[PDB]
RNA sequence: AAGGAGGUAUUCAUGUU
RNA sequence: CGCGGGGUGGAGCAGCCUGGUAGCUCGUCGGGCUCAUAACCCGAAGAUCGUCGGUUCAAAUCCGGCCCCCGCAACCA
RNA sequence: GCGGCCCCCUGGACGAAGACUGACGCUCAGGUGCGAAAGCGUGGGGAGCAAACAGGAUUAGAUACCCUGGUAGUCCACGCCGUAAACGAUGUCGACUUGGAGGUUGUGCCCUUGAGGCGUGGCUUCCGGAGCUAACGCGUUAAGUCGACCGCCUGGGGAGUAC
RNA sequence: CGUAAAGCGCACGCAGGCGGUUUGUUAAGUCAGAUGUGAAAUCCCCGGGCUCAACCUGGGAACUGCAUCUGAUACUGGCAA
C-alpha cells in the first residue's frame, strides 16, 4: 500500500532523536581486539575504542548482543560516521550518580586532587568538587594537599553539576 | 525479490550526508533535511530499485559475469558474503587502478597467482631455504588478498554492482570507457552521472548495504537458476 | 578493410641532466570508408615503433559519422584550441578540397566532395581533433525529425 | 634562540590574585 | 625441362590486391556443465606466414632466388 | 583617497512597509569637472624626516649602498600643473545559468525554551561545477550565454620620438 | 582588448546611437506585384560559321540599380491614448 515516505519518515523520526550530545542505546554487533561496533540505528554504525569499553578491571564486560547506551556526537564526521562516545554517556550516568550521592548522602570515594577558591577541590570521574580552606579537613589541617592530591572517602552536601562543581566535604565520612 | 518500504526504512535507508557536502546532481533524489542531514525520498528509491533488479535479472538469465564492487570496510565482508552466495565475482579491497583497462596486465597477475598458489599447495615442496619460502607465502597471500574474488573471472564483467559511487568513481569511469552497464547506489554527497541504473540510499549503514547485498543476490540467483 | 595514413612525424627533445634525449611522435588516421574514423597519436624512441602505436590508438576509439551519398549533409563548422575549421556539403564529382590534415581525414571517413577551409591555427593534431568534433557534430534528416518529432517529408 | 602541547581558541564561577 | 598456380598454429580454411592490425572452424588441455559420457559454456596452449635474401620508418603482404607441392607439357615399345 | 575626540555645514548607499508619477530610460564623440606623489608661483610656518650638498668610512675605483650633519621639500592659505604598475593590468548598463564556507549591515517570523531556530535583502573574501580560455586561470561580483553604446589594436625597434 | 598589441585615471553630460508593455491610426523603413528605364559590346546559357581552336555571330539570361503606380501591416519609425 501507498503509505508515503513523508507519513512513515514521520514515524521514524519519532521513534529516534538526532539532536547531538543526548544517550541512544545500540545492539553491539562485534567486538574485534581493540574496537567495539556499536548500532544505533543512524547513518552507519561506530566504532568505540576498546579501551573505553574495557570495565575498571581491564576486561570487556561488555559482549556480542549487549545494549549500552551512548551519548550522540553527531550525524556525521564528514565521512559518513556516527560518531558516537559511551564515556560521555559514561560522565553524564556519573553526574547523575554524583546527583543522587549528594541529595542521598552516602559513602563515596574520589581522588581529591586540585584548589578550589575556598581551598582544595576534588575530581571523581566527572565530579568536580571542593573542600574548602578550613573545610578541608575538620581540624586544623594543612592536608588540603591530601585534598589535593589523595582520594576524598566522604559524601557529598551541595553541588552545581552545570556549573561542574560539588562540595567533597569533610563531613561525617 | 522486491524489498518492503518499511523494511528499507528500518534499514536506514533514507538518511543521508549532512547538507553542506550534498552534490546537486542528487537534488531530485532528496526529500528534505532534518537538523542539516540529508534525507533521501524513499518514493523514488523503490520503483529504481526494482528496475535495476529487472536488468540485473536479465543480465543473470544471458549468464552475465556480475562484479560486486565494495571497498568501504563497512560492506567489504558483506559484499565478498553475497558474490560467493551467487557465485559471482567481488572486489572487497583497494580497486587497482586500470583493472579493467588494463586487463592485460591484470592477467599477467592473476596468472603468477594462479602459479604460485599452485606449486605452493599442489607443489608442495616445503624445503625452500626458509627465507624464500616466506617471501612466496607472503606474495601468494598478498595476491589472494587482491585479485582473490576476479581470479576465476577470465574476461570482463557483463556488469557492475557499484557500493558508495562516490568512494568507487575510479571504477565507474573505467566501466564507462569500456562500455558496462553499471549498477551503482549513490548516496547524496555522489554523483549519478556515471551510474546507469542509480540507487539512492545510504552506502554507508551496514543494515542498508545488507538488504542491497541480499536483494540483488537473490535476484541474480534467481536469473542463473532459470 | 580499415585504411588507413600516416600523417605526420614530429622529433621532440627532453634535455636531461646528461643531454638531449629525442623522441619521435606519429600522428594517425584510421577508417573504414563507409563513415566510420578514428585518430591516433603515438609516441616512443624510434619511428616504427611511434607509428605502431599510433596506429593502434586509432584503431581504437573509433566514431561513426553520417554520410549522405559520399558527401556532408549540410555546413558544419569545428573548433578546438586554434583550429577553426569550416566545412560544406559539395556536389558529386568536385572532389575532396581540403588542406593537408583535413584531407586525410576526411579521405579515410570516406567524404568524396567536400568545400573545406582551416582558419586560425593549422597545427596537425588541433585540425584532425578538430575536424573529427565537426564532422561528430552533424546531424542527418532521419536524427533531427526523430529528434523533432516529425517525419522525414515535413523536414525536407 | 631552541623543544613540547592545544587550537584557528577560546567557554572554562567569581573571588582570589 | 616448358608454362601457370600454390605453400598461413596439428588439420581444414581468412588475412595477400590497398605496407602497419596474424583471424575463423575442427582438434588438445583445464574448469564449469553431465551421476558420468556426450552435448553446451568459459577460459588456456599451439604458425613465424615453406626457406634464403632484396626494398622500405616498418614486409604473411611488395620484388627476387632456392626449396618443394599441384595443374597443365609434347616422348614410349 | 579617507584613521584621536567633539561641534557646525553637507553628499551618497541600504532596509521595511506602503502611497505616488507613468518610460521621465541606457550609452556617449566633442565639452566640462574631479584627479596620489613629485614639481611651479605668491605669502607664511618649520619639531621630526630628508633629494641636493659637506664631511667620515668601504672599495682597485665608490660621483653609491653604511655613518655624522644638512638646504629645498614634506605642513598651511590661494593659484598652476594634470601625470602614476592612476591595476582587478578586467569600459558602462541590463538579462539568464549548479553549489559551499565565511565577513559586514539591515529586516521578518518560530516558544528569544539563555548566548538560539527558520527565512528575506544590500555590499564583500575565499574554494569550486558546467561552460569558456593558448594555457595560466575565471567561474552568479564571469574571463560563462546574450543584448545597447562607447574607447582602443594591427610584427619588433626607430617611438609615445620628430614636425 | 586580465597576462601575448589593445578598456580613456574617474565621473557628469549636449549632439548622436539604442528603446518595457497594450490598443488605435499612418504607411516612412520593410515586403509583394506591375510599368518605365538600366545603350551596344563584354561576362554566362543554348545554338550557328570559319577543316578544329582562338575568333566571329543569332537568340536568351543577366545588368544585383533607380523611378513611378497598385497592394500587405508582422516588425521598425511617426502620431494618439
Ligand atoms: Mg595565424
Ligand atoms: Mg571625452
Ligand atoms: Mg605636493
Ligand atoms: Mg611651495
Ligand atoms: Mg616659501
Ligand atoms: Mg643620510
Ligand atoms: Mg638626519
Ligand atoms: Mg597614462
Ligand atoms: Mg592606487
Ligand atoms: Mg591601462
Ligand atoms: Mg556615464
Ligand atoms: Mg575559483
Ligand atoms: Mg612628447
Ligand atoms: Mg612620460
Ligand atoms: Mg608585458
Ligand atoms: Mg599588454
Ligand atoms: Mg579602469
Ligand atoms: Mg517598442
Ligand atoms: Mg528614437
Ligand atoms: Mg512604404
Ligand atoms: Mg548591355
Ligand atoms: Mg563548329
Ligand atoms: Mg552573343
Ligand atoms: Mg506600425
Ligand atoms: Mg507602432
Amino acid at each position: 500500500m501507498t503509505e508515503s515516505f513523508a507519513q512513515l519518515f514521520e514515524e521514524s523520526l519519532k521513534e529516534i532523536e538526532t539532536r547531538p550530545g543526548s544517550i541512544v542505546r545500540g545492539v553491539v554487533v562485534a567486538i574485534d581486539k581493540d574496537v567495539v561496533l556499536v548500532d544505533a540505528g543512524l547513518k552507519s554504525e561506530s566504532a568505540i575504542p576498546a579501551e573505553q569499553f574495557k570495565n575498571a578491571q581491564g576486561e570487556l564486560e561488555i559482549q556480542v548482543g549487549d545494549e549500552v547506551d551512548v551519548a550522540l556526537d553527531a550525524v556525521e564526521d564528514g565521512f559518513g560516521e556516527t560518531l558516537l562516545s559511551r564515556e560521555k554517556a559514561k560522565r553524564h550516568e556519573a553526574w547523575i550518580t554524583l546527583e543522587k550521592a549528594y541529595e542521598d548522602a552516602e559513602t563515596v570515594t574520589g581522588v581529591i586532587n586540585g584548589k578550589v577558591k575556598g581551598g582544595f577541590t576534588v575530581e571523581l570521574n566527572g565530579i568536580r568538587a571542593f573542600l574548602p580552606g578550613s573545610l578541608v579537613d575538620v581540624r586544623p589541617v594543612r592536608d588540603t594537599l591530601h585534598l589535593e592530591g589523595k582520594e576524598l572517602e566522604f559524601k557529598v552536601i551541595k553541588l552545581d553539576q552545570k556549573r561542574n562543581n560539588v562540595v567533597v566535604s569533610r563531613r561525617a565520612v | 525479490a522486491t524489498v518492503s518500504m518499511r523494511d528499507m526504512l528500518k534499514a536506514g535507508v533514507h538518511f543521508g550526508h549532512q547538507t553542506r557536502y550534498w552534490n546537486p546532481k542528487m537534488k531530485p533524489f532528496i526529500f528534505g533535511a532534518r537538523n542539516k542531514v540529508h534525507i533521501i525520498n524513499l518514493e523514488k528509491t523503490v520503483p529504481m530499485f526494482n528496475e535495476a533488479l529487472a536488468e540485473l535479472n536479465k543480465i543473470a538469465s544471458r549468464k552475465g559475469k556480475i562484479l560486486f564492487v565494495g571497498t568501504k570496510r563497512a560492506a567489504s565482508e558483506a559484499v565478498k558474503d553475497a558474490a560467493l552466495s551467487c557465485d559471482q565475482f567481488f572486489v572487497n579491497h583497494r580497486w587497482l587502478g586500470g583493472m579493467l583497462t588494463n586487463w592485460k596486465t591484470v592477467r599477467q597477475s592473476i596468472k603468477r597467482l594462479k602459479d604460485l598458489e599452485t606449486q605452493s599447495q599442489d607443489g608442495t615442496f616445503d624445503k625452500l631455504t626458509k627465507k624464500e619460502a616466506l617471501m612466496r607465502t607472503r606474495e601468494l597471500e598478498k595476491l589472494e588478498n587482491s585479485l582473490g574474488g576476479i581470479k576465476d573471472m577470465g574476461g570482463l564483467p557483463d556488469a557492475l554492482f557499484v557500493i558508495d559511487a562516490d568512494h568507487e568513481h575510479i571504477a565507474i569511469k573505467e566501466a564507462n570507457n569500456l562500455g558496462i552497464p553499471v549498477f551503482a547506489i549513490v548516496d547524496t554527497n555522489s554523483d549519478p552521472d556515471g551510474v546507469d541504473f542509480v540507487i539512492p540510499g545510504n552506502d554507508d549503514a551496514i543494515r542498508a548495504v545488507t538488504l542491497y547485498l541480499g536483494a540483488v543476490a537473490a535476484t541474480v540467483r534467481e536469473g542463473r537458476s532459470q | 578493410e580499415l585504411q588507413e595514413k600516416l600523417i605526420a612525424v614530429n622529433r621532440v627533445s627532453k634535455t636531461v641532466k646528461g643531454g638531449r634525449i629525442f623522441s619521435f611522435t606519429a600522428l594517425t588516421v584510421v577508417g573504414d570508408g563507409n563513415g566510420r574514423v578514428g585518430f591516433g597519436y603515438g609516441k616512443a624512441r624510434e619511428v616504427p615503433a611511434a607509428i605502431q602505436k599510433a596506429m593502434e590508438k586509432a584503431r581504437r576509439n573509433m566514431i561513426n559519422v553520417a554520410l549522405n551519398n559520399g558527401t556532408l549533409q549540410h555546413p558544419v563548422k569545428g573548433v578546438h584550441t586554434g583550429s577553426r575549421v569550416f566545412m560544406q556539403p559539395a556536389s558529386e564529382g568536385t572532389g575532396i578540397i581540403a588542406g593537408g590534415a583535413m584531407r586525410a581525414v576526411l579521405e579515410v571517413a570516406g567524404v568524396h566532395n567536400v568545400l573545406a577551409k582551416a582558419y586560425g591555427s593549422t597545427n596537425p593534431i588541433n585540425v584532425v581533433r578538430a575536424t573529427i568534433d565537426g564532422l561528430e557534430n552533424m546531424n542527418s534528416p532521419e536524427m533531427v525529425a526523430a529528434k523533432r518529432g516529425k517525419s522525414v517529408e515535413e523536414i525536407l
